[PDB]
C-alpha cells in the first residue's frame, strides 16, 4: 500500500545481498621522515598503512 | 493447576494409581482416528515426494499407523488418569467443605410463579 | 520449576543455595537465619495463598531482621528527641557516651 | 561452519532453555537466556551480509537490555527477601519490570518493532528457531510465576500484540515478516491467558510451533520469501498447496482445524473470569489476522499465477527436501480437533 | 546501605536510559551495558556481604563472566558493522525496512 | 443504496479504516534509536501506571 | 569519616551519568574505570576485598580492548568529549542539580527509610562476627569448586563456546 | 491521582457539568500526549519546532474531543433527565467524532468517529452500569 | 547413501581426491573455431571427461530417458527461428539466451559434482562466465530490449558468486571473415543468414570483457586457429602451468562441502533463475503452463520420481 513515505521504498533483493556503495580504502599515510633515526637523515619514505 | 497436588511425582507418565483405571478398548474411535491420521500422513509424504499413493511405502504407512496408535494409547491412558484425578479431587473437596455447597432442594412449578409473556 | 528434572533424579544442582539459611561454606550463620528458617518451616505443606496469611507474623519478623526499618526509625526518633533536648538546654549525655568510660574487660 | 563448531553452538542453544527450565535459581534462568542469545548470533550472521549483520546487532542489543532488566529484578528480589526465587509478597514494580523485559525478549507489542526486521534479515532456518525455540524459556519464566502477575498490563500487552500483528501482517509482501507478525499475535493470545490456567499457554505454543515449522519448511523447499515466489508453486511443487492451505486456515483460527481450539478454549477460560469484551476484541481482530492468510492462499492456490520459462528445468530435475516430518506436523495440525479433550 | 543501594539503582537507571537513548555511535551503548553490569554486580555483592550469605558470592562472578561474553560478541558484531559500512554509525542500519 | 451507500458504510469503511491504521502503524524505518525511544516511553508509562494504581 | 560510603555512591552515580551521556568511548571508558574503582572501594567499605579487586582487574582488561577497538572503528575526527556540546554539559549539570535536589526531597518526604542524612554511617555492616576466622569473601567464591560446582561448569562452558562464537562471527 | 478521575462517578450525569468536562479534557490531553510521544519518537519531524507543533496539535485535538464529550454527556443528561441512559454517551461520542472530523478536515472521518466513539461510550456506560470489569482479577 | 555432513566426517572429503589434473577448463571462442575438436582431444590426453556445449536440450539429456523432448518442454525457443527472425515480437531471443544460461549453469554444477566427488578434471566450452557475449551482441543490435539485459545481469549477480571460476580458459580467436567463411562452409541455412556485426560484437565482448576479468582469476591461454590446430601443443602448455591467482587456493574441505551440497541440489542451483521478475518474454501464463505441466507429467518415465514408475519397468515399488 504506497504511502507518501513508503513510495521510495525499493524492494529488497532475492538472495538478501544488497548492492552497496563500495567505501574507499582510505589507508593511513605516514612520513617515515628524514629526522627518523632508521632513515639515514635524508629519507622521506611516504608509506600507506592498513594498521 | 494440579501440579501442586500432593503425591504428584515429577515427570511421571503413568503412576500406579492409573493402573486402577480401566484402559481403552484398543478399538476406540479416537485411536482408529489416529490410525487414519497416520495413514493420511503416509499418503501425504508420498504425494510430496512424487511417489505413487496407496502403492509405494507400505512399510512406511504401517509404521506411521503403528506409531500413531502406540502413542495415542498411552497418551489417552494418561489423559483419562488426569480427568479422573480432577473428578476425585472435586468430589473430595465438596465432601470436605459441604457448607459452601449446601444440600439444596427446589420447589415445583405449582408453588413458584414465572411471568407469562403473551406473543400476540 | 517447569521441568522438575532434579527431583526426578534426586540431584541438587542449584536448589541448595536458594535462601540465606542454607549451608554456608564454613558453618557461619547468615543473619536472619532463624527468621528465614521459621518462615520456611511455617510455609511447608501449605502452598502460597494460605501461607501468605497464616505465616505473616514470621514474614514480618524476617522482613524486619533483613531490611531493618523499624529500628532505623526508632533510633532516628531517639536521636531527634535528644538533639531537641540538648538544644533546649535540658539533657546532658553521661560519661560513657561522650567517650569517657571504664572499658569492661 | 565446521562440525565441532556446529555441535558446540547447537548444544548451547539446546542448553539455554533446558537450563532455564531445570533451575529454581532465577540467576541460572538468566544464564540460560544468555546462552540462547550468545549462541543464536553465529547462525543469524552465517551468510555475512549487511542484512545479517543488522539483524544480529538488533537482536543482541534488544535482548541484552532485557537480560539486564531481568537481572535488576532478580537482584532487587534478593535484596528484599534474601532468596533467588520470586516468592509471593515481592514488589509489583519488580514483577512488572520482569514482565516488560520478558515481553521485549519475546516480541510482544509495543516491544515488537525488532522481530519482523530480524526475521527478514536471516534465512528461513533461524527464523524457525527464533520463533519457536527462543519463545519457550521466556514463557517458562512467566509460567513459573503466573499468580504474581498483574492482570491489567498482561492483557494490555496481549491486546496490543493482537492489533499490531494483524495490522502489520496485513500489508507485508515478504513472508518472513508475515510469520513474525503471526508470532506476535499468537504470543498475545498466550500471554492474555497466562494468569488464567497456564496450560492453555503451552497448548497454543505447541499449536503455533506445529503450524509455523511446516510453513517455514514450505518456504525452504524453494527458498520462497515473497508472495510472487510462493505463487510459482503450482509449477514447482504442486502437491503442497493442500497442506499450505489447511495450515494457513489453521493459523487463522477456523473451526474444523485445530487452530481454532486455542482461541476457543482461551475465550472460554477468559469468559469464566469475566474478561468478556477484551476477549471479544481479540477474537474479532483475529479475523484481520486471517485476511492476509486468505489473500496468500488465493495468490498461491486458487488463482494460479503466471510462471516463467526457466521453471521447466525444475520440472525435469528431482527433489529430496521434504523431511518426513512436514506431513506429520501438518496432519497433526489441520485434523486434530476431535482429540481436543486429550489436548486442552 | 539503603542510601548507597538507592544510588546504585539510580545509576543502573541512568545507564539504562543511556543505552535506550542512542547516539550516532554503538560502542557507547555497549559501554552503557557494561555500566549496568557494574551496578548490578555491586548491588549483589553488597547484599551478600550485608546479609553475610557467602553461598551467593559465586553469583557476581558469573554475572561478570556472561556480561563480558556479551561485550565480546557485541564487539565482534562491531567489527562486522565497520567492515560493511566503514564508519560504525547506527543510522546506516536502515535497509531491513525494505 | 445497494451499489454505493451500503458498500460505503459497512465494507469499504472497514477496509479504509484498517488499511489506514495499517499504513500509519507499520510504516517504520528500521532505526534502533526510534524503537528504543518508544521502549523508553513504554517503560515510563508502565511505571506511571503502577505509581497511580498501587 | 562516616559519609565515606555516600560520597563513593554519589561519585559512582556521577560516573554512570557521564557514561550515559555517551561521549567518545575514550572518555566513556575513562568513566567506566573511575566508576569501577569506586565500586571496588565501596565493596571494600562493606567488607569485601576480592570482589572489588576482581571488578577493577576485569574492567581494566576490558577497557583496554575497548580503547584498541575505538581507535579502529568508533573514532571521529572530532571525538566530541563532554564539554564539546553545550547541551550535554547542560544535561550533566542538570543531572547533578537533580541529584542534590532529589536527595534533599527524599530527606523530607519520609523521616527515614529511603535516604537518611542525619542517620548516616550507623547502618553499614549489620551484625559482624567480632570473633571469626575463615570469614572473608574468597571462601564463598571458592565454593564454585565445592558446594556450587554448577556455576563453574556453566561459566566455563560459556567461555569455551564464546571462543567458537567469536571465531565464527569474525570469519 | 486516580481519585481525580474516579470522581467522575461520585455524582451522576446532569450534575457538575464543568467538573466532568475538564476531567474528560485532562484525560484526552493525557492520551494525546501519549500519541504525540509515539508519533515523534517513531516518524520524527524535520525540526523540534515541527515536532512541538505536532504535539500541540494532537494534544489540543484530543482535549477538544474530551471537552465536547463531557459537555454533551452532562448536557443531554441535564436535558431529558435520564442519567442511566447510554444514549447520552452515544451523542457525546458523536460530538467527539464530529470534532475529530473538524480538526482533521474530513467528513468520512467525522461519521466514522461518530459511530465508533458513540458505540464505545454507550458500551462504557453499560459497563459502569451493569458491573463489567475490564482487567479482572483471576477468580475462576 | 546421499552425501552430507555424515559422509564428510566418515571421510569422503574432497582435498584427498585432487591430484594434479583435477581442473576445470573451458574452451571459448566465436561461432566456428574448433572447440569441440580441441576439448575432446584435451580430455583424451589429460584424462578429463569432455562435456559438450550446453544447448537447449541438456536438462532433457541428463534426466529420464536421456532423449530430447518436444520444443515446449525443454524450453519454447529455437535457434533457427532466432537466426531467421531475431527481432520477433515473440521474444525468442532472450528466451533462448536465458534458457542457455540456465543450461550452462546446470552444466557447470554437474561438472563440479563430478570433480569434487571423483577428483577427475572436467573440460567445458563457453560456460556461464562467457554467456553474456551473445547477450551484448543482441543488445548492440536491436534483437532485445534493455529490460531483458537487466534481468540477465540480475540472475548472474544471484548465481555466479556461489561457484568457483575455471582454473584456466582457452580462448581461440579467428577474424570475422574467417569465421563467416567457416560458417558458409559448415552447411546450415540458418547459421549462414547471420550478420558479421553479430560476430564482431561477440569478438569485441570476448576480447574486452571476458579475457581480462578472468585473467584476474585464471590462466588465459589465448591461441589462434593454426595453434587451435595441433592440440597437443595446448595440452603440453596446460601440463606445465602454475595454477596460481585464484580463489581455489583458499578452499579447504568445508568450503568444498558446502559448495558440493549446493551443487548436489539442482533446484538450489536453479532457484534464482525462476524468479518472479515478470518479463513478457519469459512469462508463460497459467493456462499454457498448466497444459505443459500436465502433458509433461503425462509422459513415460515422468509422473512420479525416477525409481517409482511401473510404466517403465521399475520394480519393488511397494517396498521402497
Ligand atoms: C489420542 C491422541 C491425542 C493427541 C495426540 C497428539 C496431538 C498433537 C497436538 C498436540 C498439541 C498440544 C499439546 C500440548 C500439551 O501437550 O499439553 C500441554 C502440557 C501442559 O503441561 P502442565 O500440565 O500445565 O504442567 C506440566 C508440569 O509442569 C510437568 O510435570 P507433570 O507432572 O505434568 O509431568 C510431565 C509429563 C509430560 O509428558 C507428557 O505426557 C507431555 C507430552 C506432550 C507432547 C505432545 C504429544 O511427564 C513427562 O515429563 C514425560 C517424561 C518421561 C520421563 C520417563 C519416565 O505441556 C506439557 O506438559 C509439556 C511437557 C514437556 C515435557 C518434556
Ligand atoms: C474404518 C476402518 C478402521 C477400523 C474400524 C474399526 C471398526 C470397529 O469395530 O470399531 C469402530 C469404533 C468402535 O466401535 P464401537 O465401540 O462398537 O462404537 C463406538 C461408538 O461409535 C461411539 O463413538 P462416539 O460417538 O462416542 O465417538 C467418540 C469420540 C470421537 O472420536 C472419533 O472417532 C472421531 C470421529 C471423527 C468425527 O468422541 C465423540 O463422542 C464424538 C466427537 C466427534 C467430534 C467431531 C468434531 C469435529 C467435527 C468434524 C470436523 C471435520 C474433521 C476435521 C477437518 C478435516 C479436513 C482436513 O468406532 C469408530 O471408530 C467409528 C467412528 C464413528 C464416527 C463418528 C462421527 C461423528
Ligand atoms: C482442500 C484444499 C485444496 C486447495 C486447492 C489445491 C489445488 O488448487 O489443487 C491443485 C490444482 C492442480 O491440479 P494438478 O496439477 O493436476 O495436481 C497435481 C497432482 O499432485 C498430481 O498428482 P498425481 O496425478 O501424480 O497422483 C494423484 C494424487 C492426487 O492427490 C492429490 O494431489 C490431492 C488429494 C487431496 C484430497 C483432498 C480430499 C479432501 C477431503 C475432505 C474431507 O494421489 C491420489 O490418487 C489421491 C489419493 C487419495 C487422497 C490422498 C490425500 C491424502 C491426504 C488427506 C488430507 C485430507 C485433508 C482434507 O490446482
Ligand atoms: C515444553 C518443553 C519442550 C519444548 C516444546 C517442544 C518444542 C519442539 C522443539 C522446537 C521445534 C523447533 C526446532 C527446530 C530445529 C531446527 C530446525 C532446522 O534448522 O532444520 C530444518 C530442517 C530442514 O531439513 P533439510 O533442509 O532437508 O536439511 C538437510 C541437510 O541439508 C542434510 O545435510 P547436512 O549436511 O546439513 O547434515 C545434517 C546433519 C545435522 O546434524 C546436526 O544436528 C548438527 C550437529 C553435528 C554433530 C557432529 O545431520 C546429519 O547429517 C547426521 C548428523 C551428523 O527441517 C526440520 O528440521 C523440520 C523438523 C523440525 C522439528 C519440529 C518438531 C516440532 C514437534
Ligand atoms: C571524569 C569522570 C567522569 C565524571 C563526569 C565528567 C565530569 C567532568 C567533566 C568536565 C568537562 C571536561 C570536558 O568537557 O572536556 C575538556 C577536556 C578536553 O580538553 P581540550 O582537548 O578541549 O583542550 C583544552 C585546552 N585548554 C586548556 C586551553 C582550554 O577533557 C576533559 O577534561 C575530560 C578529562 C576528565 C576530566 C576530569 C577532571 C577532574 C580533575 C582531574 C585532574
Ligand atoms: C526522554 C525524552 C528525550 C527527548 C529528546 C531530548 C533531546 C536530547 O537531548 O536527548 C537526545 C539524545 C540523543 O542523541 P542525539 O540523537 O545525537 O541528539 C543530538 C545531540 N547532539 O540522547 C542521548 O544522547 C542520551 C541522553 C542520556 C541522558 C542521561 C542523563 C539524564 C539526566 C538529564
Ligand atoms: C457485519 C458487516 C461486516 C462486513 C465486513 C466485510 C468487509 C469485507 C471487506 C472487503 C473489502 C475489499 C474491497 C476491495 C475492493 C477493490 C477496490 C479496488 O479497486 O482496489 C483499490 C483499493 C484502494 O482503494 P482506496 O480506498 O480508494 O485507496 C486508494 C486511494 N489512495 O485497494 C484496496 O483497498 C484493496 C482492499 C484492501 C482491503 C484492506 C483490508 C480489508 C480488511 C477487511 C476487514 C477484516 C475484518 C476485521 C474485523 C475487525
Ligand atoms: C496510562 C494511560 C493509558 C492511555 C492510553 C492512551 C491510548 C493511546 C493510543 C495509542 C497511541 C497511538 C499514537 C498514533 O497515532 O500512532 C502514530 C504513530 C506514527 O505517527 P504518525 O503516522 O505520524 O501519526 C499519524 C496520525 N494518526 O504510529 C506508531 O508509531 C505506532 C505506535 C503504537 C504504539 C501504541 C502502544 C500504546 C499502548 C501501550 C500498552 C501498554
Ligand atoms: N548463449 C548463446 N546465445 C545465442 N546463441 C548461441 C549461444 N550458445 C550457442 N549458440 C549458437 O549455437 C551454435 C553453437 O556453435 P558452436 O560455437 O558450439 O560450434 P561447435 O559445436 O563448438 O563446433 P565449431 O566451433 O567447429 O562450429 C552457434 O551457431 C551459436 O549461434
Amino acid at each position: 500500500y504506497p504511502s507518501k513515505e513508503t513510495a521510495h521504498w525499493k524492494p529488497p533483493p532475492w538472495n538478501d545481498v544488497d548492492i552497496l556503495k563500495e567505501k574507499a580504502v582510505t589507508n593511513m599515510t605516514l612520513n617515515f621522515g628524514p629526522q627518523h633515526p632508521a632513515a639515514h637523515g635524508v629519507l622521506r619514505l611516504v608509506l600507506e598503512l592498513s594498521g | 493447576m494440579m501440579n501442586g497436588r500432593p503425591g504428584h511425582e515429577p515427570l511421571k507418565f503413568l503412576p500406579d494409581e492409573a493402573r486402577s483405571l480401566p484402559p481403552p478398548k484398543l478399538n476406540d474411535p479416537r485411536l482408529v482416528y489416529m490410525g487414519l491420521l497416520g495413514y493420511c500422513t503416509g499418503l501425504m509424504d508420498n504425494m510430496l515426494r512424487m511417489r505413487p499413493v496407496m502403492r509405494a511405502g507400505l512399510h512406511r504407512q504401517l509404521l506411521f499407523v503403528t506409531s500413531f496408535v502406540f502413542a495415542g494409547y498411552f497418551y489417552l491412558k494418561r489423559q483419562n488418569y488426569l480427568y479422573a484425578v480432577k473428578d476425585h479431587d472435586m468430589f473430595g473437596y465438596i465432601k470436605l467443605h459441604p457448607e459452601d455447597f449446601p444440600e439444596k432442594e427446589k420447589k415445583t412449578y405449582a408453588e413458584i410463579l414465572e411471568p407469562f409473556h403473551p406473543v400476540r | 520449576p517447569f521441568l522438575d528434572i532434579q527431583k526426578k533424579l534426586g540431584i541438587s544442582l542449584d536448589r541448595h543455595f536458594m535462601f540465606l539459611s542454607a549451608e554456608q561454606p564454613y558453618k557461619n550463620a547468615a543473619r536472619c537465619h532463624a527468621f528465614e528458617k521459621e518462615w520456611i518451616e511455617c510455609a511447608h505443606g501449605i502452598g502460597g495463598t494460605r501461607a501468605k496469611k497464616e505465616c505473616k507474623i514470621e514474614f514480618d519478623d524476617f522482613e524486619e531482621c533483613l531490611l531493618r526499618y523499624k529500628t532505623m526509625r526508632r533510633m532516628h526518633d531517639i536521636k531527634k528527641q535528644r538533639e531537641k533536648l540538648m538544644k533546649e538546654g535540658k539533657y546532658t549525655p553521661p560519661p560513657h557516651h561522650s567517650g569517657r568510660e571504664e572499658p569492661r574487660p | 561452519m565446521n562440525p565441532i563448531t556446529l555441535a558446540i553452538i547447537y548444544f548451547t542453544i539446546f542448553l539455554g532453555p533446558v537450563i532455564t527450565m531445570s533451575s529454581t535459581n532465577l540467576m541460572l534462568m538468566w544464564v540460560g537466556l544468555e546462552f540462547s542469545l550468545l549462541a543464536i548470533i553465529p547462525m543469524l550472521i552465517n551468510k555475512k551480509n549487511p542484512r545479517s549483520t543488522e539483524a544480529a546487532t538488533k537482536y543482541f542489543v534488544t535482548q541484552a537490555t532485557a537480560s539486564m532488566i531481568i537481572l535488576l529484578a532478580i537482584v532487587l528480589n534478593y535484596k528484599q527477601l534474601g532468596t533467588w526465587m520470586f516468592q509471593q509478597q515481592t514488589n509489583g514494580l519488580i514483577l512488572n519490570m520482569t514482565l516488560m523485559a520478558l515481553s521485549m525478549k519475546l516480541g510482544l507489542a509495543p516491544f515488537h518493532f525488532w522481530l519482523p526486521e530480524v526475521t527478514q534479515g536471516i534465512p528461513l532456518h533461524m527464523g524457525l528457531i527464533l520463533l519457536t525455540w527462543q519463545k519457550i524459556a521466556p514463557l517458562s519464566i512467566l509460567i513459573q510465576i503466573y499468580p504474581l502477575l498483574n492482570s491489567t498490563i498482561i492483557l494490555m500487552l496481549a491486546i496490543t500484540s493482537i492489533f499490531m500483528g494483524a495490522w502489520g501482517g496485513l500489508n507485508q509482501t515478504q513472508m518472513r515478516k508475515i510469520m513474525a507478525y503471526s508470532s506476535i499475535a499468537h504470543m498475545g493470545w498466550m500471554l492474555a491467558i497466562l494468569p488464567y490456567n497456564p496450560s492453555l499457554t503451552l497448548l497454543n505454543l505447541m499449536i503455533y510451533i506445529i503450524l509455523t515449522a511446516p510453513m517455514f519448511m514450505a518456504l525452504m523447499l524453494n527458498n520462497s520469501m515473497t508472495i510472487n515466489s510462493i505463487s510459482l508453486l503450482w509449477n514447482k511443487t504442486p502437491a503442497m498447496l493442500t497442506m499450505i492451505s489447511l495450515m494457513l486456515l489453521s493459523l487463522g483460527g477456523l473451526p474444523p482445524l485445530t487452530g481454532f481450539l486455542p482461541k476457543w478454549i482461551i475465550i472460554t477460560e477468559l469468559m469464566k473470569n469475566n474478561c468478556l469484551i477484551m476477549a471479544t476484541l481479540m477474537a474479532m481482530m483475529a479475523l484481520l489476522n486471517l485476511f492476509f492468510y486468505t489473500r496468500l492462499i488465493y495468490s498461491t492456490s486458487l488463482t494460479m499465477f503466471p510462471t516463467n520459462n526457466n521453471s521447466k528445468m525444475m520440472t525435469h530435475q528431482t527433489k529430496t527436501k521434504p523431511n518426513l516430518m512436514f506431513s506429520t506436523l501438518a496432519i497433526m495440525s489441520t485434523m486434530t480437533l476431535p482429540l481436543a479433550p486429550q489436548l486442552i | 546501605m539503603p542510601s548507597t543501594f538507592f544510588n546504585l539503582t539510580m545509576a543502573f537507571s541512568l545507564s539504562l536510559l543511556g543505552t535506550l537513548m542512542f547516539r550516532s555511535h554503538l560502542m557507547s551503548t555497549l559501554l552503557c551495558l557494561e555500566g549496568m553490569v557494574l551496578s548490578l554486580f555491586i548491588m549483589t555483592s553488597v547484599t551478600s556481604l550485608n546479609s553475610n550469605s557467602m553461598s551467593s558470592m559465586p553469583i557476581p562472578i558469573t554475572i561478570l563472566v556472561f556480561a563480558a561474553c556479551e561485550a565480546a560478541v557485541g564487539l565482534a558484531l562491531l567489527v562486522k558493522v565497520s567492515n560493511t559500512y566503514g564508519t560504525d554509525y547506527v543510522q546506516n542500519l536502515n535497509l531491513l525496512q525494505c | 443504496l445497494d451499489l454505493i451507500w451500503l458498500e460505503k458504510t459497512i465494507p469499504k469503511s472497514t477496509s479504509t479504516l484498517h488499511t489506514n491504521m495499517t499504513t500509519l502503524t507499520t510504516n517504520q524505518k528500521g532505526l534502533i534509536k526510534l524503537y528504543f525511544m518508544s521502549f523508553l516511553i513504554n517503560i515510563i508509562l508502565i511505571i506511571i501506571l503502577y505509581s497511580i494504581n498501587l | 569519616m562516616n559519609n565515606y560510603i555516600f560520597v563513593l555512591s554519589s561519585l559512582f552515580l556521577v560516573g554512570c551519568l557521564g557514561l550515559a551521556l555517551k561521549p567518545s568511548p575514550i572518555y566513556g571508558g575513562l568513566g567506566l574505570i573511575v566508576s569501577g574503582f569506586v565500586g571496588c572501594l565501596m565493596v571494600l567499605g562493606f567488607g569485601g576485598s576480592f570482589l572489588g579487586l576482581m571488578v577493577f582487574l576485569i574492567y581494566l582488561g576490558g577497557m583496554l580492548v575497548v580503547f584498541g577497538y575505538t581507535t579502529a572503528m568508533a573514532t571521529e575526527e572530532y571525538p566530541e568529549t563532554w564539554g564539546s556540546n553545550w547541551l550535554i554539559l547542560g544535561f550533566l549539570v542538570l543531572g547533578v542539580i537533580m541529584e542534590v535536589f532529589l536527595i534533599c526531597v527524599l530527606n523530607y518526604y519520609d523521616e527515614v527509610g529511603v535516604i537518611n542524612l542525619d542517620g548516616l554511617g550507623d547502618w553499614l555492616m549489620y551484625e559482624v562476627d567480632d570473633v571469626g576466622v575463615m570469614l572473608e569473601g574468597g571462601i564463598g567464591v571458592a565454593a564454585m569448586y565445592s558446594c556450587a560446582t554448577w556455576m563453574m561448569v556453566v561459566a566455563g562452558w560459556s567461555l569455551f563456546a564464546g571462543i567458537f562464537i567469536i571465531i565464527e562471527i569474525t570469519r | 491521582v486516580k481519585r481525580f478521575f474516579e470522581s467522575y462517578h461520585e455524582v451522576p450525569d446532569g450534575t457538575q457539568c464543568h467538573r466532568k468536562t475538564y476531567i474528560t479534557t485532562a484525560l484526552g490531553g493525557i492520551c494525546g500526549i501519549i500519541g504525540s510521544a509515539y508519533s515523534v519518537s517513531l516518524n520524527p519531524a524535520d525540526s523540534t519546532l515541527e515536532a512541538v507543533a505536532r504535539v500541540g496539535r494532537y494534544t489540543f485535538t484530543a482535549a477538544a474531543i474530551g471537552a465536547m464529550f463531557g459537555l454533551t454527556t452532562c448536557v443531554s443528561a441535564q436535558v431529558r433527565e435520564k442519567p442511566d441512559d447510554p444514549l447520552n454517551y452515544f451523542i457525546g461520542g458523536c460530538a467527539g467524532g464530529l470534532t475529530l472530523g473538524a480538526r482533521t478536515h474530513s467528513y468520512g472521518t467525522a461519521a466514522m468517529g461518530c459511530v465508533y466513539m458513540g458505540t464505545a461510550a454507550a458500551l462504557f456506560k453499560i459497563g459502569k452500569l451493569e458491573g463489567w470489569e475490564l482487567f479482572p482479577t483471576p477468580k475462576v | 547413501l546421499r552425501y552430507g555432513l555424515l559422509a564428510a566426517i566418515l571421510g569422503d572429503k574432497t582435498t584427498k581426491k585432487l591430484h594434479e589434473y583435477s581442473r576445470v577448463i573451458t574452451v571459448d571462442g566465436n561461432i566456428c573455431s574448433g572447440k569441440n575438436k580441441l576439448a575432446k582431444e584435451i580430455a583424451q590426453q589429460l584424462g578429463m571427461k569432455h562435456y559438450p556445449e550446453a544447448g537447449i536440450q541438456y536438462s532433457s539429456t541428463t534426466t529420464g530417458d536421456g532423449r530430447p523432448l518436444d520444443i515446449e518442454f525443454s524450453g519454447s525457443c529455437s535457434l533457427e527461428k532466432f537466426y531467421d527472425d531475431p527481432k520477433s515480437n515473440d521474444g525468442n531471443s532472450y528466451r533462448l539466451q536465458s534458457w542457455l544460461y540456465a543450461s550452462r549453469l546446470l552444466q557447470y554444477a554437474d561438472a563440479l559434482e563430478h570433480l569434487l566427488s571423483t577428483g577427475q578434471g572436467v573440460v567445458l566450452e563457453r560456460s556461464i562466465y562467457s554467456d553474456f557475449v551473445f547477450l551484448e551482441a543482441m543488445y548492440n543490435q536491436g534483437y532485445i530490449r534493455k529490460q531483458c539485459v537487466d534481468h540477465y545481469n540480475e540472475i548472474k549477480r544471484l548465481t555466479l558468486p556461489e561457484y568457483l571460476p575455471p582454473h584456466a580458459v582457452i580462448y581461440i580467436d579467428v577474424p570475422v571473415p574467417e569465421v563467416q567463411s567457416r560458417i558458409q562452409k559448415k552447411g546450415d541455412p540458418h547459421e549462414m543468414k547471420v550478420t558479421s556485426a553479430y560476430l564482431q560484437d561477440i569478438e569485441n565482448a570476448y576480447k574486452k570483457t571476458f579475457l581480462p576479468k578472468m585473467s584476474e582469476m585464471c590462466e588465459v591461454l589465448v591461441y589462434d586457429s593454426w595453434e587451435a590446430e595441433d592440440p597437443t601443443k595446448v595440452v603440453e602448455d596446460i601440463e606445465y602451468l602454475k595454477y596460481n591467482k585464484g580463489p581455489w587456493l583458499k578452499q579447504d574441505d568445508w568450503t568444498f562441502h558446502y559448495l558440493r551440497m549446493l551443487v548436489q541440489d539442482k533446484t538450489e542451483v536453479l532457484n534464482y533463475t525462476t524468479i518472479p521478475v515478470y518479463l513478457p518474454e519469459i512469462t508463460i501464463g497459467a493456462h499454457q503452463g498448466s497444459r505443459i505441466y500436465n502433458s509433461f507429467r503425462e509422459l513415460p518415465g515422468r509422473k512420479y520420481a525416477p525409481g517409482y514408475n511401473a510404466e517403465v519397468g521399475d520394480k519393488w515399488i511397494w517396498l521402497k
